[PDB]
C-alpha cells in the first residue's frame, strides 16, 4: 500500500520477467485490471475439517 | 479444449487419489447401523460359562 | 434422475416437496454473460461480475 | 451444420439483432470463437435427484 508495487509472481508478470504463469493464482478482481486470467481449470471454496 | 475432453479430470484423480495412502478410504465410510452387538452384553456370557 | 444442479435444487424446493439431490456434482462448467465480438461492453462487463 | 446458420441467442448476437444476453448460457468452446464471455457467475455440474 506504501509503495505501489507488486511481488510474487503477479509481479513477475507485469514487469516482464516472466511470459506465462501456470499455478494456482486465485482469479480476484485488483488481479484482473493488471494482467490476463484465463477461464478458470479448477473450482474451490471454503471448505471444513474435523 | 482440454477441460471439455476430461483431460483435467484425468489429472485430478491420479495426483490426489491414485499417490493416496488411505487407499480405498470412502468405501469405509458407507456402513451405518444401530442395534446390540456382542461387545455390550459379552460379560453376561462370560458369567454363564 | 440425472439432470444439471441448478434445476435439480430448484425442483427440491417446489410441492409436493418428494425429491432430493445426494452426492456432489460429476463434471464442472459455468453461465456466462455474452456480448458480440469487438464491443465497447466487454471490459466494464467483466469487471462488473467479479 | 448444412446451412452455417445461428439460431437462438447465440444467432441475434452475431448478426448484430441483440446487444447483450444476459442468461444462463453455457460457457463452451464452439461458442467461444464466434462471440465473447465473462467470468463464470455461477458454477454448476451433473448431479443426481432421487
Ligand atoms: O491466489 C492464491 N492462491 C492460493 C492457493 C493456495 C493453495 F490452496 F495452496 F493452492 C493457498 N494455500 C492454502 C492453504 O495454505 C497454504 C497455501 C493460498 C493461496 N493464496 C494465499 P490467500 O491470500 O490466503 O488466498 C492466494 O493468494
Amino acid at each position: 500500500a506504501d509503495t505501489k508495487i507488486w511481488n510474487g509472481m503477479v509481479g513477475e508478470l507485469v514487469y516482464g520477467k516472466a511470459d506465462i504463469a501456470i499455478a494456482p493464482l486465485t482469479i480476484t478482481l485488483v488481479r484482473e485490471e493488471v494482467i490476463d486470467f484465463s477461464k478458470p481449470f479448477m473450482s474451490l471454496g471454503i471448505s471444513i475439517m474435523i | 479444449k482440454l477441460s471439455e475432453q476430461g483431460v483435467l479430470d484425468k489429472l485430478k484423480n491420479k495426483w490426489w487419489y491414485d499417490k493416496g495412502e488411505c487407499g480405498a478410504k470412502d468405501s469405509g465410510s458407507k456402513e451405518k447401523t444401530s442395534a446390540l452387538s456382542l461387545s455390550n452384553v459379552a460379560g453376561v456370557f462370560y458369567i454363564l460359562v | 434422475y440425472l439432470l444439471e444442479s441448478t434445476m435439480n435444487e430448484y425442483i427440491e424446493q417446489r410441492k409436493p416437496c418428494d425429491t432430493m439431490k445426494v452426492g456432489g456434482n460429476l463434471d464442472s462448467k459455468g453461465y456466462g454473460i455474452a456480448t458480440p465480438k469487438g464491443s465497447s461492453l466487454g471490459t466494464p462487463v467483466n469487471l462488473a461480475v467479479l
